[PDB]
């Protein structure tokens, strides 16, 4: 099944690794080297997890937890029944996040476009990578890294934001949660926008360019443009996630003691 | 929209408010009856 | 408690935050802020004997 | 080297200043000409263009100027008029609701009555500047979609005065300062037994975090099909070009299912909607219908076990026994 | 006047009527958190009853349980 | 009753509510491009593509 | 009365409704919140029994 | 006086003043609903001697 | 709206608010009855 | 707006400010034999 | 009076009434919430029995 | 503005200020002698 | 020395000066009233020999 | 902006300045007289 | 002189009022805030009587 | 913009410059007099 | 000197001035949150009685 105007865009050309092999569509996905190698870790992953949930006490689906290694064990590969699961399974998440990039990076570059899905996804990518590579390595463990379980990895972040006796002083935390904020309040004033002018009083012809600058000046004195608002989304929705990275790779590999006391630096100001 | 359409409006509008309101007043009056707010 | 006693001006607090004293007090050292952290204690006139 | 990311402009336009399609300036006009600034048109628009005021717009103005007043003045109050202190400790001062004894009777001015008066104007103004929005947009024949979004984040912001009053008590309403509201957030979650498992409060993560994704992937998708005039969405709406159907292609081949340039933006508005909608039902039945969700979520087999990191005899049970927190001490002993 | 001629009594009147709004019931609100002008609760008390000289800033404990709902 | 409780309640109804809206966005994904072209004749998704929608414009 | 022909009749039906739909709901709401009229559980009780708010 | 329909819309007035006094009796029966000595659906059988009244 | 619609309107508003005025005059009279506030 | 029309405005503006301020003279008046204030 | 087509007095006469506004509240609110001039409380109280 | 608008307005906001400062002075008295700060 | 305001113009140097001057004002006199000795608000009764003075 | 203009604006700009400024030494005088600051 | 063809005195002027007065301000609170020189607060002391710091 | 008004303004700036300086002086030299920082 | 042809004078001035500026507010900082060089406190002891780093 193809879209009506689907046809004429099905070319080949444009992958970054394989030719005519690996340049076929299996339904409505296009398949590429990195779609092989995508399917592989995301079966030897899924597959994985569910061999944790049979080795655990429960098939409940939100109790299901698939740990981390104990701290003990200090980067090295644990027993499969301690944690080395877990480990196995982080491997099997990040190829397959860093192949779901690149094959978009093929699918951008087969239609003619530029390279910002892949590298706005990237964002995400390098907040999950912090997660369970890179701060847990600053930290010397493995054994840092969140569970793997729908309400599980909830109780790792309470435990964590507690480690530091009130996570909502941290400054970078306060900076991330500000991205979040008002990517949400923006997000909702862009989807309003396009559909008050696509969907206008009943009756009345649909809107103009001009009517969203004008609606936007009358409300707030100003009007971010049309091309503006998709950079502005943009911004918001990955620096939070790179802000989230920040905020999450300083709390034990930079600062030890609680959040509330970091403002020191502010209280001590000579003036 | 005319004059005639307001007048038939509102003939049906007056009784409608009014008869609503002498209802209420019954089931206030029930009310009355079960347990007494004054 | 069964009753409640005012106390005195300088026994109480002008921030009525309830974590003020271990996010900020425990922290904060400077003495002019530590002054203004409680109210002052008061008289009237005819006590003083204006 | 690089292509052209479509991430800035280097090569700006001036011409006049856009006064602005006419509308009814009967109870209200249009203020300013219009100016340009030129590190805005960098990024956006460069017109600071003119502002509508009318009847709404003034009224909560002067409303939440009087809310804001209130609140600085108390926290300028609570330092005892130090400026210095006024500025440095600004973000951890607050403006405190009424004790937890008065319940929802009028508490004394400097013990609450402040807080209830801020209160109040502040959701007048924002009542009213709903009210000027609705009015912005059949002012130029709009759809109310964005009045609606509003009220979905208005209905959030009422139910931090709804919870406190059907639980009952002024106590617990959200204070006025920067770490105070934090606190306040840290502590009615403790309270309640772990918001982490009230199911709308997770409901509402996943939408705030669905926002972001739908965000950066709509922002990816637009820029990167702006040389093919993408950014013009009514266009593309109205009529198809080559940059909808490329954006189409590309998420149906990455995902084996797609938007069009018209739907997307109703999966944005019901996302950021469903955000605060969930989030106000779920701090709705808190403390009145469930009192601790981590006891709830164990009920409904949501708490993944754990082995036991300790044990206790029954005399160590009844000794660990506690006591409910009461009454501060209003004397001082002498022992 | 000529004032009005500067200022249209249009834009004038919404201020000056919102300015009232807010004046009035920031005193009416005031008037009900103090001790002795809290009427809706003690108005039926005489002068000499009235509450005199409760400034008091911890007039009442701050830390308690909520009342028995 | 016992086990049955009122968060429980407001998050089926919700649930219900999202999968109502789920589908209407779903019908709304369908305005452009449909019907499908295969091999084997026309085809339509659940849910089904909707009627056709018509804009409009101001006059010249 | 001519009050109609400078507002519309629907738009005035929609919100006198949604008014009255909405106020009805409040007040069912408070009632059944209350002691002395939650008639779901106590609505068999006598006049003589029913809760009565603190006398002084 | 009836100039002052001329420089205001009675449309507009006539709707601002129902929000304006529909807000305002909402707003003071709350208040006294909220109080102890008016909180007439607990305690409206009380005589005017047995309701509550404030501390001298 | 002419001038003498201005008048013609102004005659019903006028009515409109004295009825409304003498009904809250019975409303609070009736309350004084039952619960003085002063 | 004519200097006519400014005429008429203040006049009827200055009436009703003053008659408004007398008023609520009026009220400090009632309220002073309830309960003074000083 | 020259003064006047340096400035409009629009303009003036608005951040004038603004500001004075602004200043009278604040200093009524500084006095209601102090000890001495609590005068919603204290006002009957005289000279020597007011608070120092 | 012109010169002979300004003159006229400066009257007006001469005596305007004049008032209003007599008013404050007057006020002034009245609290020192019920309550004087020094 | 009257040049300066060829170079500057006279209605911004104006309206900098008074903003300037008001918020140096404010702030003046706001670190006395928050000051022991300088409160005036409640200690202006006071002589100059019973004023509070910093510790030595 | 003219060279006249510029010294007419100065010679009242001046005056202000140094008439502002003998008022509040007048001030700091009083304040002294109550409670000195040395 | 030749400065001023170098350097535009608009900018360098208020470069200059501006750098001098935040200088300034820093300067005064930076003593305000200290003990020896609290001068709002010990100004009357004599030098003898002014507080020292901690010494070795 | 040229050699000659530079110089004009020199004068002035100058002069300003050392009368700033001599009043910082008096300043410095009053506060040693009254609590010495060495 | 040939410098001033390789570098605009103009802005290697502002450059200097700023960094020069930023370097006093340094070392003035950080001498005054020291505790030998406090000198605002302890300006007036003399060099025998000024705080020293142990041992
Ligand atoms: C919320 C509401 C909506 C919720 C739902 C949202 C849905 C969103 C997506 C919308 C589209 C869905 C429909 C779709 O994808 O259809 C594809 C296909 C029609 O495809 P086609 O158009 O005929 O194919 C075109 C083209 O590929 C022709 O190529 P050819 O015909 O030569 O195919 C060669 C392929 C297939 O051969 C295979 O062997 C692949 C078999 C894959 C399935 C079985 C897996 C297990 C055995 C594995 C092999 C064993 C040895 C043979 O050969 C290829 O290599 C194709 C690419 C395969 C992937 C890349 C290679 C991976 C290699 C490493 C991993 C290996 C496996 C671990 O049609 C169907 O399969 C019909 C049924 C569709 C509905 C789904 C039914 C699912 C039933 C099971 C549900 C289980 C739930 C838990
Ligand atoms: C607490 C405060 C919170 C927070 C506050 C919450 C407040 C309520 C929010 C409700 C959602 C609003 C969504 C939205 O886009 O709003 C903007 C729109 C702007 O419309 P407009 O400016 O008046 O004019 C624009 C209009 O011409 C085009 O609007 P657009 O197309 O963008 O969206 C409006 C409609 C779509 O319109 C159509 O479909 C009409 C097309 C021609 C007729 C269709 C064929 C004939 C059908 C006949 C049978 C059908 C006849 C209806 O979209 C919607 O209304 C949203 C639809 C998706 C949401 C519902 C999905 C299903 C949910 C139930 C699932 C159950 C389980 C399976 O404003 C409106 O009011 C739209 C109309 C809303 C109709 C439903 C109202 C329901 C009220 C329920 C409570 C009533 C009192 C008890
Ligand atoms: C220890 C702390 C607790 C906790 C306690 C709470 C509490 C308590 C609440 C939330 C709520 C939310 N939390 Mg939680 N939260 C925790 C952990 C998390 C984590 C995480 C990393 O683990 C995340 C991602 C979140 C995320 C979220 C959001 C999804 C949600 C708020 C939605 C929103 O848009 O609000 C921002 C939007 C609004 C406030 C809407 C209203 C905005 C108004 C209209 C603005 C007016 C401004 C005015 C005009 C200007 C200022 C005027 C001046 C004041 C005078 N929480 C833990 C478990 N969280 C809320 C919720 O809905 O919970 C169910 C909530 O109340
Ligand atoms: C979909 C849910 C999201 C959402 C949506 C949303 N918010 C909205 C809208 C929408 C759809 C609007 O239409 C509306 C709007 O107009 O946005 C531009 C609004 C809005 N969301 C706002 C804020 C906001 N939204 C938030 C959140 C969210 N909004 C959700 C995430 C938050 C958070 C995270 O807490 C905030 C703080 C406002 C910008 C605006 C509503 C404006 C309003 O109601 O204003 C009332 C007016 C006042 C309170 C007057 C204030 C007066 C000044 C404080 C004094 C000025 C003094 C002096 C002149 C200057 C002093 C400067 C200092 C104050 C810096
Ligand atoms: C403690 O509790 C708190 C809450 C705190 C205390 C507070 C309480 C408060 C503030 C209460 C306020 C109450 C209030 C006022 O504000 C209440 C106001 C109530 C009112 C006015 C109700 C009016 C109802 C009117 C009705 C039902 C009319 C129906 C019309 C009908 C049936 C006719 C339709 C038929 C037609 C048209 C025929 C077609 C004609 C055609 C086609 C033709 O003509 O051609
Ligand atoms: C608890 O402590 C706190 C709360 C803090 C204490 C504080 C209290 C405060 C501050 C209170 C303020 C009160 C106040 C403010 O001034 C109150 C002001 C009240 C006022 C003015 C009310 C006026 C009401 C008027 C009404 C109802 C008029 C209705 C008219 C109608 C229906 C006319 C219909 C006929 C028409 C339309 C003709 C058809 C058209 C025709 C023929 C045509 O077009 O030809
Ligand atoms: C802690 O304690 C705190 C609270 C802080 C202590 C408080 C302190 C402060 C700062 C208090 C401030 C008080 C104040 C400020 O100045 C008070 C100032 C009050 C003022 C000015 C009130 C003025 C009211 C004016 C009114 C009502 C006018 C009405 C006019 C009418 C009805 C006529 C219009 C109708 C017309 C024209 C129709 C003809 C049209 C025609 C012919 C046409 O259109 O042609
Ligand atoms: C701890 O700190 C704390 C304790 C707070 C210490 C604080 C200290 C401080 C810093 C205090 C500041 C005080 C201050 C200065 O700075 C105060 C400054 C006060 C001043 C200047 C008041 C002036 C008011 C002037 C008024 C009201 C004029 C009104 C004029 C009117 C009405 C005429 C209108 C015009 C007309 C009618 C013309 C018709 C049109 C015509 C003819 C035409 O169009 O032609
Ligand atoms: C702990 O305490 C901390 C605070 C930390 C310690 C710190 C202290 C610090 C840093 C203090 C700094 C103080 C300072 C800075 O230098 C102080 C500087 C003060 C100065 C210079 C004030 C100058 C005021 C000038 C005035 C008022 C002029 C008024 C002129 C008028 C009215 C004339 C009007 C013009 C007309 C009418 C023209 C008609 C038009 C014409 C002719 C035309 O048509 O052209
Ligand atoms: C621990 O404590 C910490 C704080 C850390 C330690 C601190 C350390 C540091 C780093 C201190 C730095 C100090 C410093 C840096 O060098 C200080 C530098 C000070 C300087 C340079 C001051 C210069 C002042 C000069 C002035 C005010 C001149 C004004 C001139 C005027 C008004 C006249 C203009 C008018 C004209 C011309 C009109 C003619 C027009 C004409 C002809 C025309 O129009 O053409
Ligand atoms: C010189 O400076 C001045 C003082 C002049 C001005 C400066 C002001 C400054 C610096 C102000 C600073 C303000 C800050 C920092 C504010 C911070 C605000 C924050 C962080 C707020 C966050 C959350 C607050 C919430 C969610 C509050 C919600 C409150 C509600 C919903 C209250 C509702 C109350 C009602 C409806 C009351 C009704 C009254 C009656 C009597 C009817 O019911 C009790
Ligand atoms: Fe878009």
């Amino acid at each position: 099944a193809m879209l009506s105007f689907e046809k004429k865009y099905r070319v080949r050309g444009g992958t970054l690794i394989g030719g005519d092999l690996f340049d076929f569509w299996f339904g409505p996905f296009y398949v590429g080297f990195f779609g092989v190698t995508t399917i592989f870790f995301v079966t030897l992953g899924t597959l994985l997890c569910v061999w944790g949930a049979a080795m655990g006490p429960t098939w409940n689906l939100w109790q299901i937890s698939i740990a981390p290694p104990d701290l003990k064990y200090g980067l090295g590969l644990a027993p499969l029944r301690e944690g080395g699961l877990w480990q196995i399974i982080t491997l099997c998440a990040l190829g397959a996040f860093g192949s779901w990039a690149l094959r978009q990076a093929e699918i951008s570059r087969k239609l003619g476009m530029g390279m910002h899905i892949p590298w706005a996804y990237g964002g995400a990518v390098l907040a999950y990578a912090t997660l369970v590579v890179i701060r847990p390595m600053l930290l010397g463990a493995w054994g840092h890294g969140f569970p793997y379980g729908i309400f599980s990895h909830l109780d790792w972040v309470s435990n964590v934001g507690y480690q530091y006796l009130h996570f909502h002083y941290n400054p970078a935390h306060m900076i991330a949660v500000t991205f979040f904020f008002t990517n949400c309040l923006a997000l909702a004033m862009h989807g309003s926008l396009i559909l008050s002018v696509t969907n206008p009083k009943k009756g009345t012809p649909v809107g103009t360019s001009e009517t969203e600058n004008v609606f936007f000046r009358d409300l707030l004195g100003y009007s971010i443009g049309a091309i503006g608002i998709h950079r502005l989304g943009l911004f918001l929705a990955v620096g939070a996630a790179v802000w989230s990275a920040i905020c999450i790779v300083i709390s034990g590999p930079f600062w030890t003691k609680g959040w509330p006391e970091w403002w020191n630096w502010w209280l001590n100001l000579p003036i | 929209m005319t004059e005639d359409e307001a007048r038939r409006f509102h003939g049906y509008f007056v009784t409608g408010t009014l008869g609503y309101i002498i209802v209420a007043a019954v089931a206030h009056f029930l009310a009355w009856q079960w347990r007494p707010w004054f | 408690g069964s009753s409640y006693t005012v106390p005195a001006p300088e026994h109480t607090r002008r921030m009525r935050g309830i974590m003020i004293q271990s996010t900020l007090w425990s922290i904060d050292g400077k003495r002019s802020a530590r002054e203004r952290r409680h109210y002052r204690p008061q008289t009237t006139g005819a006590a003083l004997g204006q | 080297m690089l292509e052209y990311q479509n991430l800035f402009t280097r090569v700006q336009v001036r011409t006049v200043p856009e006064a602005g399609i006419e509308i009814d300036e009967s109870t209200g006009t249009r203020y300013g000409t219009g100016t340009f600034s030129y590190l805005a048109g960098k990024f956006g628009d460069a017109q600071i263009g003119p502002i509508y005021l009318g009847w709404a717009g003034v009224l909560s103005l002067i409303f939440g100027f009087m809310a804001f007043e209130i609140i600085g003045l108390n926290m300028w109050a609570s330092v005892g008029w130090d400026p210095v202190e006024f500025i440095r400790q600004l973000p951890w001062l607050a403006l405190e609701p009424p004790p937890p004894q008065y319940g929802l009777r009028v508490p004394p001015l400097a013990q609450g009555g402040w807080y209830l008066m801020a209160g109040f104007f502040l959701t007048i103004s924002i009542l009213l500047w709903w009210v000027r929005v609705y009015r912005r947009a059949r002012a130029l024949n709009m759809g109310t979609h964005l009045p609606w979004a509003f009220a979905s984040a208005i209905f959030l912001y009422s139910t931090f005065f709804f919870q406190p009053l059907l639980v009952g008590s002024w106590s617990e309403m959200v204070p006025f300062g920067i770490f105070p509201h934090l606190d306040w957030t840290s502590a009615f979650s403790i309270r309640y037994g772990n918001l982490y498992y009230n199911p709308f409060h997770a409901l509402s993560i996943a939408f705030l975090y669905g926002s972001a994704v739908l965000f950066a992937m709509h922002g990816a998708t637009i820029l990167a099909v702006a040389r093919l005039g993408g950014e013009r969405e009514i266009e593309q709406i109205t009529d198809r070009g080559t940059a909808a159907e490329r954006s189409m292609l590309f998420w149906r081949w990455t995902m084996g299912f797609n938007a069009t340039m018209e739907s997307i933006h109703r999966w944005s508005w019901w996302f950021a909607v469903l955000t605060t909608f969930s989030g106000g039902i779920g701090i709705l039945l808190t403390g009145t219908v469930v009192d601790n969700w981590y006891l709830w979520g164990v009920k409904h087999g949501l708490v993944a076990p754990y082995p036991a990191q300790n044990t206790l005899t029954e005399e160590q049970q009844q000794l660990l026994r506690g006591r409910y927190q009461g009454t501060a001490p209003d004397s001082f002993p002498s022992y | 006047h000529r004032i009005w001629l500067m200022f249209d009594p249009r834009r004038v009147m919404v201020a000056m009527v919102g300015f009232l709004a807010v004046l009035a019931l920031v005193i009416h609100f005031i008037l009900l958190s103090s001790q002795r002008y809290s009427w809706i609760e003690n108005g039926t008390l005489s002068a000499a009853q009235a509450p005199v000289g409760a400034s008091a800033p911890a007039a009442a404990a701050e830390m308690s349980p909520l009342p028995p709902g | 009753m016992q086990y049955i409780d009122g968060a429980q309640i407001a998050l089926y109804a919700f649930w219900l509510f999202f999968f109502g809206l789920i589908i209407y966005i779903r019908r709304e994904d369908k305005r452009e491009g449909y019907p499908l072209e295969s091999p084997q004749g026309p085809r339509e998704g659940w849910p089904a593509m909707p009627e056709k929608k018509t804009y409009i414009h101001r006059p010249t």
